[PDB]
């Protein structure tokens, strides 16, 4: 594509720039063009991909959900208003699958069949899990339903054996299982039960940790708290 | 609900 | 363009779902193709064009600043990072280059010479003046700025004929002439008496108003007094 | 310096 002519360390400082201007799709090309050169990437360069995508995907998500309510809301006494609504919601709704599939297909042409540290694999696995998650968001559904289960539950099989309760990864990998559980797949009880026992075993495990990783862990059990008092 | 950063 | 084929008015209803949407760049494409329909715009319609466009370049402009600073402080005991830098920082311009000359492309062709009425006629040029002033800041010029200069001071000419000292059109155009005194032609105490004058002339006009226009009215000044403390 | 909303 248009970043073949640009070498890969090129590709990383442009992100990191675009990261800085807060322009997130540029990032995203970057990020897209440094791995189609097809070596592994680090960990701060897995990091990149990750905020690249999530800004990208985040911001069509807030606006997909503005027209389906505004969608909802005419198909109600409402008078009718055309076909507008429709066309303009499918269009940031075909958008937003566009870049689901763009990661996807990075992730299935070779990221996961090239990780094998668990740091690695569980982290490109959540990615799967994540972007079919979005996609079963607009679905109307239940082939992506399970293709993003059956993602989540090889990443949690390895962070469970492979990495201590109070990994990052680990720790953001079972919060957005939980959400998929919650939101996607209409079961709250598990949900809230793997919330409980992530955060429960995360807590038994601090005494181990530096500050820092104290800190680290500590933020993202905040939101699986966060989330419980939503939930319960 | 919150997901990952 | 590829709007062609879309009606004015599923346009403009479009235009307005990306506004709510926060989607301004879909915003400002719906808006590009209903003043390429060729009929003159209202003043809603007016106002949307331009809301549009400010959103684009305004993050564009500020994406600009970020990557510029970074440049001059690679250009420092600084130590060589290579041409990166530079290209993304052009790359940004070159884009927000792009959006101000489709802007001031829409206005010449033919906004600006169909529109009679005082308040189209002073909207379109201030719009001009405005587009000239954002290619001048990433300007390295003279041309630039005097195209800036002579839209802001035909459409002051016909605003203070034809309009009350406390139009919001009226006001905003003096305010965004008096940034572009201070900020781009290197006339301080010329930005300095044109924010003085306006707010006091707008001042002695309030008794005029009713609530809802004085609160319109109000909202613009209350800006030219936070340039005159920032400036004096 | 402010400009025009
Ligand atoms: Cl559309
Ligand atoms: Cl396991
Ligand atoms: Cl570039
Ligand atoms: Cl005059
Ligand atoms: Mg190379
Ligand atoms: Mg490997
Ligand atoms: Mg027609
Ligand atoms: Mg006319």
């Amino acid at each position: 594509g248009a970043m073949g002519s640009m070498e890969r360390a090129s590709l990383i400082q442009k992100a990191k720039l675009a990261e800085q201007a807060e322009r997130y799709e540029d990032m995203a090309a970057f990020m897209k063009g440094a791995v189609e050169k097809g070596e592994e990437l680090s960990c701060e360069e897995r990091n990149l991909l990750s905020v690249a995508y999530k800004n990208v995907v985040g911001g069509q998500r807030a606006a997909w959900r503005v027209l389906s309510s505004i969608e909802q809301k005419s198909n109600e006494g409402s008078e009718e208003k055309g076909p507008e609504v429709r066309e303009y919601r499918e269009k940031v709704e075909t958008e937003l699958q566009g870049v689901c599939d763009t990661v996807l297909g990075l992730l299935d042409s070779h990221l996961i069949k090239e990780a094998g540290d668990a740091e690695s694999r569980v982290f490109y696995l959540k990615m799967k899990g994540d972007y079919y998650r979005y996609l079963a968001e607009v679905a109307t559904k239940k082939r992506i339903i399970d293709s993003a289960r059956s993602a989540y539950q090889e990443a949690m099989d390895i962070s469970k054996k492979e990495m201590p309760p109070t990994n990052p990864i680990r720790l953001g990998l079972a919060l957005n299982f939980s959400v998929f559980h919650y939101e996607i797949a209409n079961s709250p009880e598990e949900a809230i039960s793997l919330a409980k026992t992530t955060f429960d075993e995360a807590m038994a495990d601090l005494h181990t940790l530096s500050e820092d990783s104290y800190k680290d862990s500590t933020l993202i059990m905040q939101l699986l708290r966060d989330n419980l008092t939503l939930w319960t | 609900s919150r997901s990952s950063p």
